[PDB]
């Protein structure tokens, strides 16, 4: 006596139930008819009522280290409802492939930096303005992307 | 005087289904009590829609579960045919399972026929694969995911006619022969590469 939502039918390409007759029933009477498909919450799995095969393998989740060599898993589903799908597995049971994955080749290694360059001018057109100096990571120069700790640019005030 | 009251909501219709669940119709009366002398009548629907179960399972009918292994290839009056150009036959079978309260029974063939040649542990000259891809990471939720690629001694398979007759049907090759290769990094017949799956993600429930 868990309510269910009951469905007219299962989408066998998809694996969507479709046509909602409701609410408020068991799965045990929503299955009194094996053509019908069920769902124990609003909007997810949805298993049909006839004998459980195998659902579609999902699609390969994203590689787990986004620079490097990592792995990426996907599953497919026990679904249906009255026996098992292969060996002695019962429906909701999920089997799982683990996949190699890599992103990049290479990883971002950090740069160092070099040396302040000589100060900018303000404005002389009329009085009060700014001033700036710079430098690179001609240093460690950085590998795969990478970046400098710290800034490029610094200012200061020049009362002309 | 008398404010209105609704009745129990009751059915209006059979239930249009002789098995498992239908959408009715069910409607209740404001006659509990009826209005008097200026009451109010009842608040909201008179009607509403309904599913009705008529608790009676519908009929199942059978389905094939999947094709098991062929059996052994072999010819009827003779003990062996292997490594010979001798068609043999073999079968694999299939069990309707599920059929209830009068369902149909399942249409087509229980068993499943095919000609054959047996190369079954039949020795051929063999020459060395190239590199596999990598295979999947197992145990792919387990405690160390290693994934493996090989080479093999594949066998180079007799030039024998696809095709046999009674006065066309096809020939399959079966069994495991037993190819002859140079000796590989060690090996006659397998050479792996193993290495373990990095940054490996615990794997939990996608409906929580
Ligand atoms: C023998 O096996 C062959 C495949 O090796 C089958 O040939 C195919 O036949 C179907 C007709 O149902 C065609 O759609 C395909 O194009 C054929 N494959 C080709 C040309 O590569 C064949 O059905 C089998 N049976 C017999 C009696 O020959
Ligand atoms: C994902 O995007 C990549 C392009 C990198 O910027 C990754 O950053 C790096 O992650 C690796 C390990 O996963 C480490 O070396 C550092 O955490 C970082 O530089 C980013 O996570
Ligand atoms: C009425 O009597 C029942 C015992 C069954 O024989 C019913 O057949 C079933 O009809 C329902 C809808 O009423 C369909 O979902 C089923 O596919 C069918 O087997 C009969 O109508
Ligand atoms: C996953 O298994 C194979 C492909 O790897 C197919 O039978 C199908 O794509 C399934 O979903
Ligand atoms: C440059 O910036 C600071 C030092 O000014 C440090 O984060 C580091 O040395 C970097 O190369
Ligand atoms: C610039 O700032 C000062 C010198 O201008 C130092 O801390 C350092 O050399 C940096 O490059
Ligand atoms: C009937 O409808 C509701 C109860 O379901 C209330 O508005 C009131 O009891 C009315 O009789
Ligand atoms: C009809 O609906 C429910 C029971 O199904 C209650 O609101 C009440 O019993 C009403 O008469
Ligand atoms: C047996 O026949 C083939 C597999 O060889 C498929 O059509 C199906 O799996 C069936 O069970
Ligand atoms: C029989 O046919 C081949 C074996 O030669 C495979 O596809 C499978 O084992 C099937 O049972
Ligand atoms: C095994 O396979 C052939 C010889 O049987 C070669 O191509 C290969 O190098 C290895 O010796
Ligand atoms: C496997 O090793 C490399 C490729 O990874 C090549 O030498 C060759 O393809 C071999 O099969
Ligand atoms: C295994 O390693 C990678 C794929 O992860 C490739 O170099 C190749 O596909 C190989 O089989
Ligand atoms: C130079 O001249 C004065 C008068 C203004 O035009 C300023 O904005 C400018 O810096």
């Amino acid at each position: 006596s868990d309510p269910v939502l009951c469905f007219t039918q299962y989408e066998e390409s998809s694996g969507k139930c479709k046509g909602l007759l409701g609410g408020g029933v068991s799965v045990e009477d929503c299955c009194l008819n094996t053509a019908f498909a069920y769902q124990k919450r609003s909007g997810g799995l949805c298993q049909p009522c006839r004998s459980p095969r195998w659902s579609l393998w999902s699609t390969w989740a994203p590689c787990s280290v986004t620079c490097s060599e990592g792995s990426q898993l996907r599953y497919r589903r026990c679904v249906g409802w009255n026996g098992q799908c292969s060996g002695k597995v019962a429906p909701g049971t999920l089997e799982w492939q683990l996949q190699a994955c890599e992103d990049q080749q290479c990883c971002p290694e950090m740069g160092g930096w070099s040396g302040w360059g000589p100060w900018e001018p303000c404005s002389v057109t009329c009085s009060k303005g700014t001033r700036t100096r710079r430098r690179a990571c001609n240093h460690p120069a950085p590998k795969c992307g990478g970046h400098c700790p710290g800034q490029a640019q610094e200012s200061e005030a020049c009362d002309t | 005087s008398v404010a209105g009251g609704w009745g129990p909501w009751g059915p209006v219709s059979p239930c249009p289904v002789t098995c498992g669940l239908g959408q009715t119709m069910e409607q209740r009366t404001c006659n509990h009590p009826v209005p008097q002398h200026g009451g109010p009548f009842c608040a909201g629907d008179a009607t509403r829609t309904h599913i009705c179960n008529t608790a009676v399972p519908c009929p199942v009918d059978g389905e094939w579960d999947s094709w098991g292994e062929w059996s052994p290839c072999i010819r009827r009056n003779m003990k062996s045919i292997s490594c010979q150009e001798i068609p043999g036959q073999q079968s694999r079978g299939r069990t309707c399972r599920g059929r209830k309260f009068d369902g149909h029974r399942c249409a087509g063939q229980q068993q499943d026929i095919r000609h054959c040649y047996s190369i079954q542990h039949c020795p051929l000259k063999g020459s060395w694969s190239e590199w596999s891809t990598w295979g999947l990471c197992m145990p792919p939720c387990g405690p160390n995911p290693t994934r493996a690629r090989q080479r093999l001694c594949t066998p180079l398979l007799p030039k024998y006619p696809p095709t046999v007759s009674m006065v066309e049907k096809n020939v399959t090759f079966w069994g495991r022969p037993l190819p002859r290769c140079e000796e590989l990094q060690g090996q006659k017949l397998v050479v792996e590469e193993k290495r373990p799956c990095l940054h490996v993600p615990a794997c939990k429930d996608p409906e929580e």
